[PDB]
């Protein structure tokens, strides 16, 4: 708070945006945008049936 | 042995229950690609941002 | 002071990197950006700064 009695606040000084963790990696699929999820199994279960 | 020729009622007993056996066994057994065949190996990752 | 002025001088500061993500478009530099790093020799702690 300045002498005035003005208020300075984060957006005064800074951009707050919904962004991301880790912006070191560009995933593509056929060209667009995509995320991915890898499943590994467990022990003694059927992969057909799962 | 040799006994099982006098008797063919206890030796398809003993088929019939090879088969039941096998069905079961086939109902509940585990199915993958591969099992098991590279060493166990630990990850341990760590991040220092910047 | 003595313990606070080696526990400044004596750090492993990240600098971070000169163009990383998100980067801007038609940017064509990447480098590491070294700031700080941990003394090595009594010579080098000899001449840490206190006062
Ligand atoms: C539970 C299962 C085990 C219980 C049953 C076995 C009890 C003892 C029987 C062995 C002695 C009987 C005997 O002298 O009769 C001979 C059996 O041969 C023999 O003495 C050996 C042949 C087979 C008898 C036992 C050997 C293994 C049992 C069979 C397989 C069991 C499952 C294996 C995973 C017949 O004469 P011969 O048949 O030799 O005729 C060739 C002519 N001399
Ligand atoms: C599932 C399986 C459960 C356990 C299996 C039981 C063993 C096989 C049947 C029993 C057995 O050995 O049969 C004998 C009859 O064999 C005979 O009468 C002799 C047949 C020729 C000999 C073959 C070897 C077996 C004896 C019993 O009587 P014992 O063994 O005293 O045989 C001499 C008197 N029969
Ligand atoms: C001795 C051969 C008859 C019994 C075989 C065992 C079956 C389990």
């Amino acid at each position: 708070v300045q002498q005035d009695g003005s208020q300075v606040l984060l957006r005064d000084v800074a951009r707050v945006e919904l962004g991301a963790e880790d912006y070191s990696t560009v995933a593509r699929y056929n060209g667009k945008p995509a995320a991915g999820i890898a499943i590994k199994l467990a022990a003694g279960a059927n992969a057909l049936d799962t | 042995a040799n006994y099982f020729i006098d008797r063919p009622v206890f030796a398809w007993v003993l088929a019939i229950i090879m088969m039941l056996a096998g069905g079961l066994a086939i109902m509940n057994l585990p199915v993958a690609q591969y099992p098991q065949i590279a060493p166990p190996t630990i990850t341990v990752s760590a991040t220092y941002p910047g | 002071d003595v313990i606070s002025q080696i526990k400044v001088q004596n750090n492993q500061i990240s600098g971070g990197q000169l163009g990383g993500m998100p980067q801007a478009a038609d940017q064509q530099l990447n480098a590491s950006i070294i700031v700080q790093t941990r003394l090595q020799t009594p010579e080098e702690f000899g001449k840490i700064l206190l006062k």
